[PDB]
DNA sequence: TCGACGAAATATAAAAATTTAAAACTAAGAGAAA
């Protein structure tokens, strides 16, 4: 859905790279599937990639999205 | 002795290799073959930590390659979980580990001949085989079928050939033994289908088949203008050495690379325990060992 | 082999028939080629006579010109004259073992041998008639794996030879 | 005849000369995968000047990704400086190129089954495996991917005039393979 | 239900960099049998 890749916008804005975070966060997810998404995403999206590196978000969210389900 | 010990392993090769021929239903000469393909084998250091399969695998294709036969590599690689793409690259680095020369040509007249008797087969047996390879022999020199699977435009063929005769058979019923996807299926046969002005489609197609350039690959379709539109001298060759010298390797040039870099080459300090504490959540036991 | 030899020599033919002896040959049969493979050199006191093994023909582009491959096509190194070509090399019933390839194949087949003919004029490299190969056949070893045989009686009659050729 | 290759990739390595640890590296990062329980090496993403050299305990680093020659060498001295910054001295010398990529259309088409044919002595044809004729070139040392669409791969060389030198011996071999 | 696209899997050529078989190759150990 639309809403997991906004999702995925927020999370990597947040912080760097955090596969193993996102991967434990959603138990139907691997390695291959984020750098396939990551990979996409450097290069389609040359303004959000930017916008991340320059926002640079607080984790308010991963934090107590790992103890929900956890 | 030196002697005493290549007998034994000769003997399990030969086990092997009559064990997957059992299955194979391949002649007693392409066995032989085979098994002097692993005679030579042996004798250029055989590739250790393989599989046993995946070598006798690779000999006995070459075998039933070098005459020529109809055996396909999911054929060898039909017991339940093979990883036919495996055997295919051990085969692709034992082709330049063994040296193979006079290599076998790719022509899928054979194929149909096979392919015949199990699915779309006749009471003759002598009309749709025929047919298919009549149309594949002048769709080869289209310059359209390269590299493109041989199996997958057997079928094709096979196909169209059930499509221009009458044959009350399933569509889908072929990818029991052809195993090719029904895309790239659908997609050659409507490329054969906008290749040929279909004149004479319902009764039988043209018998003067000449096609003198004028068709295209698709490949070439997609890329060879690089883009959508919906001899030379040597003085012209520039050596890259003076790319490499261009930067400068001194010990002193370490603050030529400041454009925000030098701001922000790893994580602050501050955000280290922020870090640490989710690192200490998840990423804990995956260093203890 | 034996039954050839004394038939052979049971040992001539029609003179000046030579020249025109040579005949159409068809794709598809492999060809082997003289020493001037891609360079031409003054092999040692050649008696190889024609030092090399065979390759495949594809095209031809006149009677006195095969397209066959040897190198990479830069500088025209694929096509030769008829005169540097021949035809037989044919029964493996007669000689049961294959063309070394490798040099881990030469490491293990290295002692297995049947005479040595020259050295390789440019820097080292030693050319040999190897045991149950044809004579035309011809394979090349390097001083690698040329200390782990009987070499010895190998460049003594190699010796020999050079001294009744000069 | 006038088509250039056009310089696509570049896979270069040097050495910093120091037996480190990359756990130090990894844990201050901004951004660097890396997975202790699979290898002790470190994969690290920059977004310029676009690479992805992958780091070793050994103490050196293999530069891959690299559009151009000056940035491969640019990315490794901010490499160096990062190395520097973190925890250790660990000195950029001994530059080294490996293989070079390069793709370039010829623009006519190109039989291929005559050429899997005629060079498979070079040529390694496998349909059933790979779309493309594997162009197993000696001398010189490139190996080329020849397809019937023109493109072609150029791999190998661990130079720019190399791969021109290949471009224009392999150019006669597609002259003669033209489609009419 | 035919068309329209996205996308991992391979080759590819290197430099690499920890674990995993793994099948030739020796070498006991019994069992024959004139």
């Amino acid at each position: 859905t639309v809403e997991e890749m906004i999702k995925f916008y927020k999370a990597l804005s947040m912080w760097g790279t955090d596969f193993n975070l996102i991967s434990q966060l959603y138990p139907y997810r691997s390695r291959k599937q984020v750098k396939a998404k990551f990979v996409n995403e450097e290069k389609k999206r040359p303004i959000l990639i930017e916008l991340a590196l320059r926002s640079k978000l607080p984790p308010n969210f991963d934090e107590y999205c790992c103890e929900i389900k956890k | 002795s030196a002697l005493e010990s290549r007998e034994a392993t000769l003997n399990n090769a030969r086990r092997k290799l009559r064990a997957v021929s059992y299955a194979l239903h391949i002649p007693e000469y392409i066995t032989d073959a085979a098994f002097q393909w692993y005679k030579l084998a042996l004798a250029n250091n055989f590739v250790q930590g393989r599989r046993s399969q995946n070598v006798i695998a690779s000999c006995l294709y070459v075998a039933c390659r070098k005459e020529k036969t109809h055996h396909m590599l999911i054929d060898f690689s039909s017991r339940l979980q093979v990883s036919v793409y495996s055997i295919g690259a051990t085969f692709l680095k034992m082709v330049k580990k063994l040296h193979i020369t006079e290599l076998p040509l790719a022509d899928p007249s054979l194929f149909i001949q096979h392919f015949a008797e199990k699915l779309d087969l006749a009471d003759k047996k002598i009309k749709v085989v025929k047919d298919a390879v009549k149309l594949a022999q002048r769709m080869s020199k289209d310059w359209m079928f390269e590299g493109r699977r041989p199996a997958g435009i057997a079928g094709a063929c096979i196909l169209l050939a059930c499509r221009m005769n009458n044959l009350r058979r399933t569509h889908t019923e072929i990818v029991a033994v052809s195993h090719v996807a029904e895309e790239t299926l659908q997609q050659r046969l409507n490329e054969f289908k906008n290749t040929k002005a279909a004149k004479l489609s319902v009764q039988k197609f043209r018998e003067n088949d000449v096609e003198d350039g004028e068709a295209r690959p698709p490949s070439f379709v997609k890329n060879r203008k690089k883009e959508r539109k919906i001899p030379r001298n040597l003085h012209l060759l520039p050596t890259t050495d003076t790319y490499l010298s261009k930067v400068s390797d001194d010990p002193d040039n370490l603050e030529d690379v400041d454009d925000e870099e030098l701001n922000a080459h790893l994580l602050n300090e501050e955000a280290s325990k922020l870090k640490e504490r989710i690192w200490i959540g998840l990423n804990a036991d995956f260093l203890l060992e | 082999i034996q039954t050839k030899e004394q038939l052979e020599h049971a040992e001539m033919e029609t003179n000046n028939n030579q020249r025109r002896k040579p005949l159409l040959l068809n794709i598809g049969d492999h060809v082997l080629v003289h020493r001037d493979a891609y360079f031409k050199k003054g092999a040692y006191m050649k008696v190889q006579q024609i030092y090399v093994g065979p390759f495949r023909v594809v095209k031809k582009i006149n009677d006195n010109a095969y397209e066959l491959d040897l190198n990479s096509h830069k500088k025209k190194h694929r096509v030769i004259n008829v005169q540097f070509l021949k035809k037989f090399v044919y029964r493996p019933d007669a000689y049961p073992k294959n063309k070394p390839i490798s040099s881990t194949e030469r490491i293990k087949r290295a002692h297995e041998v049947t005479a040595l003919i020259g050295i390789d004029t440019t820097h080292k490299t030693y050319l040999c008639h190897m045991q149950d190969v044809d004579p035309t056949l011809s394979v090349e070893y390097s001083e690698a794996e040329f200390c782990q045989i009987p070499e010895r009686t190998r460049r003594s009659i190699l010796a020999n030879f050079r001294q009744l050729y000069e | 005849s006038g088509i250039v290759p056009t310089l696509q990739n570049i896979v270069a390595t040097v050495t910093l000369g120091c037996r480190l640890d990359l756990k130090t590296v990894a844990l201050h990062a901004r951004n660097a995968e890396y997975n202790p329980k699979r290898f002790a090496a470190v994969i690290m993403r920059i977004r310029e000047p676009k690479t992805t050299a992958l780091i070793f305990a050994s103490g050196k680093m293999v530069v891959t990704g690299a559009k151009s020659e000056d940035d491969s060498k640019l990315a490794s001295r901010k490499y160096a400086r990062i190395i520097q910054k973190i925890g250790f001295a660990a000195k950029f010398t001994d530059f080294k190129i490996q293989n070079i990529v390069g793709s370039c259309d010829v623009k006519f088409p190109i039989r291929l089954e005559g050429l899997a044919f005629s060079h498979g002595t070079f040529s390694s044809y496998e349909p059933e495996l790979f779309p493309g004729l594997i162009y197993r070139m000696v001398k010189p040392k490139i190996v080329l991917l020849i397809f019937v669409s023109g493109k072609i791969v150029l791999t190998g060389a661990k130079q720019r005039e190399e791969i021109y030198q290949a471009f224009e011996a392999i150019y006669p071999v597609l002259s003669e393979f033209r489609k009419m």
